């Protein structure tokens, strides 16, 4: 079944991008209860549009610098790999990086 | 047996021909008031052409049956649509469907 | 329970004799003090003269032609005799029987409007 | 047929996929068994919000009423964008009951928020069909259109005989509403949902009556109350918006139709003791001419010429000129008050001496007069004032004399309008003493002022000698449990009144009061009393804009209760109120606001809103609560909505039995009261009902050992109940109800039910439809037992059946074989639960026999679609009898809709819009016919785990491409469901 992949694909962008920032301010009332399932929903959808390759350049440039702006950048910072993390999303960004 | 009824008026002007295209944004509804397509909550003004069967006919008929810009209750047999299991999971064994039909634009 | 049954208003030409009815049957509370507010045709409701319990007459605002009115003691109905008729006298006239006197009245709102207002009869006069 | 367990969901996704291998077989018969049913496996649908907004015009009918039986309003539209969400744009308007009409934003019953229409208190019309009990009627109208920008619906409602009739752009609609109960006041209501303005044209200065009302229908305007200025207000609320925030609203107090039945306290029928002429001669001295001493040389002077009759108001004669027997009227009418202060229970004083001793006749140098010479005839008595008990009491007086009068006035015929039309019989002063104005209070009791400090001059200084709707719980979401550390949260009272505030543990008793039992400690501000497991003085009472603290702190096992940053100590000085807590379970922020009670509920979200906490609280060591809390803190409020729950297996006095296999007793599920005759007996009317539905067919067609053949020919079905021996029949209700009865009536009885006859019209006028709808299709069985069986010791065991009809939607009721008259036939596709209504008056009080009878086949095979041609009777664990608790918690949605009501013009009259479109997922249980929020299964977790395996076989029947199967399931969850859910973060 068709669902519009440009629109999940801009919508899955926002939403990483406001869980990582909700992470980086650390609040006490996480998406879903908890970091996890927080963020290992997030970044699993993540991973299959990647995999799928669905997202674009710019959407790369964009994951990349979100995973790590210091390390990845084209040129605070909230580096996802800076953040402490549980063990599922810990195994969803190694599917990322791999 | 498609039945009309006219929620909210149209055009009355202008009716869809045998080889004509109609962007039609329906809510399928079961009669027990299950709905199983809701084609504007999936953003889809579904393209069809009058008269080319692709399309279940009593909902063919109907939509052909009304003006452009009308919204109609269509109440489809289940002889004239899905007679049994009309893709199995969406659609229970005999079942009258009503759509919810507006044409937005007759191309 | 005081309802006041107004009888009469035959169509009499000016200076033609009118002598109207008006039964006040009902409970003998509320009866003194009592008058015919002829309510002319789309303009509200004149007081004939206000005659209390004994037949005191009172000339009120329409007390124009002849107004003869005088309450029977015992039969409890007003005669009023109309034999100088006018175009000022068309009217629906409709006898109100209250219990607070003319002019006399140690009470407020709720007795000032204490009042069985009943139904009249229209009058209707040349 | 067991009931709902996520293990079976288990074994039916074990089914499909095996060790990463899909069973195609398998995955298809799930789907195709599962899927198209919609009755077993919870459905989300995602829905609009919406809200009513009435012009508060509660008009009603009653035995004495002053409220005029015919009204007429209407309501035009000015702009309408439809299907703005994807959705239906919600519009309707109508009448509502002001007793039942209760719209809670969110959840509701059916597929979809209620607005006036879904429920048998309000009706509504959508503009195409006719809208009642949550059905749609359709109607004969010439627009044949739903209500459209510049369109004018009139809607006008008859009382004397009840009909609520509408008018599309002054075409009438054929098809009106009819027979409905008076029980309490209607008023005029609209739901807009989102994206919606309209304008009520009320008639008169609010607004212009585009087309004229039908004759006897007078504007709705006439029905503003004396002390109440027009406006529109949501039918109620739990959230209003504030200056510093939300402000958390309790329940409001709404007129009854009894309210405006003038009964006063009978005078005439007390006899006057001996001292009659003694008091009365006194007294009517003085009044005879106060209005005089008022009204000589101020108002105009009098002349003997005539009698008070050109220009001569006042009047000076101590000798009565005025005739006699007119005069003497006034000595019975000082009599009358007399007879009335015996009626309220005053007594002869002689307290002080007589007050003609201290006389100071006042004749002022300007007040004179010609007749009789210049006298003060009134006597003013030097002065004298009145005591409060004095004051109160000609309060009740004017009360009582206003009564008598309006009653008499209502006798008469005369009707309360706003504008005073004399002709009509309609004037603004009838309104019962309560309702009436302040100013006309003080115009009517001054008099009887003067009076009573004349009698207290004299000396007569004698006196005169639960709903579960009346608190709303606001408490935190189990969620935010905390069980350690130190915590503030602040509550401001807007209005002062019981208000209670403070921490209560997570399984806090929707319905228990709020600091009544050990689950909660809390504070009334009120009388200024902590509560926890009973009651102590402690503190002080508040104020207006009072501010409490509310900390705790765990790690000394406290609780602290400031007011205005000051240390409320107890009676015995200590700071805290209450000492050696357990954690327990947890704490959360709780308040219980009383009727007509504003509460701004302070968390800590921001420190800079949090007052007072640098006071009291920053220093002390208490982290706000909520501090770090991104997005809001979710409440839940107690719904005080009846709602059908089962039975709890510990209830400490209702019992619940199941009895089978008997070879004459079919299975059952008895009642039993268990403490019956003991130090707690609870008598209260116990509304029970099975769990399950029997749904009637969706076409009505006309269609010794039992005949097979005529078994499973069958349509009908059979349910007894039996009354237990010493239980009264006129006690129980036994038959079916609708999946939307809400009544919790600790009196309840027939003609309390819920019934309109919607009769549709023809062009003629005569009748074409007339069907009615009712909430319960039950018959007392006091109508059953023969009248003067007394003591129920025959052990009659008296059972009522229930025969049912589902291919005809016809049942019939019968009693030991006796065939009964009360039959009843519904509407197609109307899903019926058993249900008795009884008040116990016995250790055993009703038992359910799920039996069956000849060539009937049983409920089971009613209910169960497995059993459907199995005629041996059975009762699975699903079938459970369910009582009607009154209270359960609702979860507070996040947002509401911002509705802006505003009198656009003179003549446009009042306009509301909505232009912010607001969406929710819902989560409907299909054979309740009632969807929750899917926010709301974060507390109930029975359902979040049946949900959360319904989601996960969903996924495993589709899972290892299966493109038909996903595309079958795209149909239950929507492409917009899964972005929403993807989107919600609570």
């Amino acid at each position: 079944p068709a669902i519009p992949l440009e629109a999940l694909r801009d919508k899955a962008l926002r939403m990483l991008g406001e869980a990582v920032r909700d992470g980086g301010q650390h609040a006490r009332d996480p998406v879903g209860g908890s970091v996890e399932f927080q963020f290992v929903p997030v970044l699993k959808l993540v991973s299959t549009l990647l995999v799928m390759g669905i997202f674009g350049d710019e959407d790369v440039k964009q994951i990349l610098k979100m995973i790590e702006p210091e390390v990845f950048t084209e040129e605070l910072e909230e580096g996802l790999l800076q953040m402490k993390l549980p063990e599922s999303v810990k195994l969803q960004m190694c599917n990322l990086l791999e | 047996g498609v039945e009309i009824e006219t929620i909210s008026p149209g055009d009355g002007r202008t009716f869809p021909k045998k080889g004509q295209t109609c962007v039609v944004h329906y809510t399928g509804m079961l009669q027990n008031g299950k709905k199983f397509d809701s084609s504007r909550d999936r953003n889809k003004p579904f393209k069809f052409r009058i008269g080319k069967q692709e399309v279940i006919k009593g909902f063919e008929e109907g939509a052909a049956q009304m003006s452009l810009g009308q919204r109609a209750k269509l109440t489809c047999t289940p002889d004239v649509a899905y007679g049994a299991t009309g893709h199995p999971g969406v659609i229970p064994p005999n079942a009258t469907l009503i759509f919810d039909v507006e044409l937005l634009n007759l191309e | 329970q005081v309802q006041l049954q107004e009888s009469g208003g035959g169509l009499m030409q000016a200076g033609g004799s009118l002598r109207l009815s008006c039964t006040a049957s009902g409970s003998i509370f509320s009866i003194n003090s009592m008058g015919w507010y002829r309510q002319a045709p789309g303009k509200q409701r004149e007081l004939v003269a206000t005659i209390t319990s004994g037949n005191s007459i009172n000339y009120a605002d329409s007390v124009k032609g002849r107004f003869t009115i005088s309450r029977d003691n015992a039969k409890n109905t007003v005669y009023l005799q109309m034999n100088s008729l006018k175009p000022e006298d068309t009217a629906v006239y409709y006898c109100n029987a209250d219990r607070v006197p003319n002019g006399y009245n140690p009470w407020g709102t709720p007795n000032d409007e204490y009042d069985y207002w009943g139904q009249g009869t229209q009058v209707t006069v040349s | 047929k067991h009931g709902r367990n996520h293990k079976v969901l288990d074994v039916l996704c074990s089914l499909c996929v095996c060790n990463g291998v899909a069973v195609r077989s398998n995955q298809d018969l799930i789907t195709e068994n599962l899927l198209p049913g919609r009755e077993l496996l919870l459905q989300t649908n995602l829905i609009n919000y919406v809200t009513s907004i009435r012009p508060n015009i509660f008009v009603g009918r009653a035995e004495g009423s002053t409220q005029y039986g015919k009204w007429y309003f209407e309501v035009m539209v000015d702009e309408v964008v439809p299907f703005l969400t994807a959705q239906a744009t919600h519009l309707r308007v109508g009448w509502a009951l002001t007793e039942g009409y209760s719209p809670y934003p969110g959840g509701g019953e059916g597929w979809g928020g209620n607005g006036v229409g879904d429920d048998l208190y309000s009706y509504g019309f959508d503009g195409l069909h006719l809208w009642t009990g949550h059905v749609a009627r359709p109607v004969t109208s010439p627009g044949q259109h739903l209500l459209a920008p510049e369109d004018v619906v009139s809607c006008c409602l008859d009382l004397s005989v009840p009909s609520i009739s509408f008018r599309i752009n002054g075409c009438p609609v054929q098809g009106v509403f009819e027979a409905f109960n008076l029980d309490g006041l209607f008023f005029p209501v609209v739901s807009f949902s989102a994206g919606v303005k309209v304008r009520f044209l009320l008639g008169g200065r609010h607004g212009e009556f585009k087309f004229l009302p039908p004759p006897g229908y007078a504007p709705c305007h006439e029905a503003v109350l004396p002390r109440e200025r027009l406006r529109l207000e949501p039918i109620k609320e739990y959230r209003r918006e504030g200056p510093r925030g939300p402000h958390l609203v309790g329940p409001s107090r709404c007129l009854s139709h009894t309210d405006f039945v003038p009964c006063p306290v009978d005078t005439v029928q007390i006899v006057l003791p001996p001292h009659l002429e003694r008091i009365r001669e006194k007294l009517a001295e003085n009044i005879h001419e106060l209005w005089a001493l008022t009204r000589i040389e101020q108002g105009w002077t009098y002349g003997p010429v005539r009698d008070d009759n050109k220009r001569l108001h006042p009047c000076l004669v101590n000798f009565h000129s005025l005739p006699e027997p007119e005069r003497n009227y006034n000595l019975q009418m000082s009599g009358e008050t007399l007879k009335t202060l015996l009626a309220l229970g005053c007594h002869v004083g002689m307290a002080d001496e007589k007050a003609e001793d201290n006389l100071k006749k006042t004749k002022l140098p300007k007040t004179y007069m010609m007749s009789n010479g210049y006298k003060p005839a009134p006597l003013d008595l030097s002065h004298v004032r009145l005591t409060p008990a004095q004051t109160t009491l000609v309060d009740r007086l004017a009360e009582n004399g206003h009564n008598v009068w309006a009653r008499d006035r209502v006798a008469q015929g005369w009707s309360y309008s706003a504008v005073q039309d004399i002709p009509a019989r309609r004037n603004p002063r009838l309104v019962p003493y309560r309702l009436l104005d302040e100013a006309t209070k003080r115009s009517n009791r001054d008099s009887l002022c003067q009076a009573v400090r004349t009698l207290l001059g004299y000396g007569y200084n004698i006196e005169p000698p639960s709903r579960w709707d009346r608190v709303r719980i606001f408490r935190a979401e189990k969620s935010y449990t905390v069980q350690s550390g130190r915590w503030y949260f602040e509550f401001e009272a807007v209005t002062t009144g019981e208000m209670r505030v403070g921490w209560a543990r997570p399984e806090l008793r929707p319905d228990v009061e709020l600091g009544a039992d050990e689950l909660a400690y809390v504070f009334n501000g009120h009388r200024g009393q902590r509560w926890h497991l009973g009651s102590e003085p402690f503190g002080r009472p508040w104020q207006s804009g009072d501010v409490v603290g509310c900390m705790i702190d765990l790690t000394e096992n406290t609780i602290i209760f400031t007011l205005n940053g000051e240390v409320l100590m107890s009676d015995s000085g200590s700071e805290t109120a209450f000492r050696e807590i357990e954690i327990g379970d947890g704490f959360l922020p709780v308040c219980s606001l009383g009727p007509g009670q504003v509460g701004h509920l302070n968390l800590g979200q921001d420190v800079s809103s949090l007052r007072f906490f640098a006071i009291c609280g920053l220093q002390e060591g208490f982290e706000p609560f909520a501090i770090n809390m991104q997005r809001p803190v979710t409440t839940w409020f107690s719904k005080s909505l009846p709602q059908f729950e089962p039975v709890p297996p510990e209830h400490p006095h209702y019992e619940v039995a199941r009895m089978d296999g008997t070879v004459d007793t079919p299975p059952c599920l008895r009642l039993a009261h268990r403490t019956w005759g003991s130090q707690n007996s609870l008598v209260e009317m116990l509304f029970l009902r099975l769990s399950l539905p029997v749904q009637f067919h969706q076409h009505f067609r006309c269609t010794n050992r039992d005949d097979p053949e005529i078994i499973l020919n069958t349509t009908t079905y059979y349910y007894s109940v039996r009354v237990f021996a010493g239980q009264e029949p006129s006690c129980v209700w036994v038959g079916w109800v609708t999946p939307d009865y809400h009544q919790h009536d600790m009196n309840f009885d027939l003609s309390k039910v819920r019934a309109v006859t919607v009769t549709m019209g023809d062009e003629q006028g005569n009748v074409h439809s007339s069907l009615k709808c009712s909430n319960c299709y039950m018959v007392w069985g006091g109508d059953f037992v023969s009248p003067g069986q007394q003591g129920r010791i025959s052990h009659t065991d008296l059972v009522i059946g229930c025969l049912v009809d589902l291919a005809t939607g016809l049942m019939t009721f019968t009693a030991n074989g006796k065939e009964s008259n009360t039959f009843f036939q519904v509407e197609p596709n109307t899903k019926l639960f058993p249900a008795v209504f009884v008040l116990p008056t016995h250790q055993n009080v009703i038992q359910f026999e799920l039996g069956k009878q000849k060539n009937i086949m049983p409920l089971s095979a009613a209910m169960f679609l497995s059993e459907r041609k199995n005629p041996a009777p059975q009762c699975p664990p699903r079938l459970e009898v369910q009582m009607l608790m009154p209270v359960s918690w609702s979860r507070m949605p996040n947002h509401f809709l911002q509705v802006e009501t505003r009198r656009a013009g003179e003549r446009l009259g009042w306009a509301v819009q909505c232009q912010d479109p607001l969406t929710m997922m819902a989560l409907h249980i299909p054979e309740e016919n009632r969807c929750m929020d899917i926010l709301e299964l974060s507390e109930r977790l029975d359902l979040q785990r049946f949900h959360s395996h319904t989601l996960r076989l969903y996924r495993a029947v589709c899972a290892l491409g299966n493109n038909r199967v996903a595309h079958a399931l795209c149909s239950h969850v929507d492409q917009a469901q899964l972005l929403h859910a993807l989107e919600d973060a609570h």
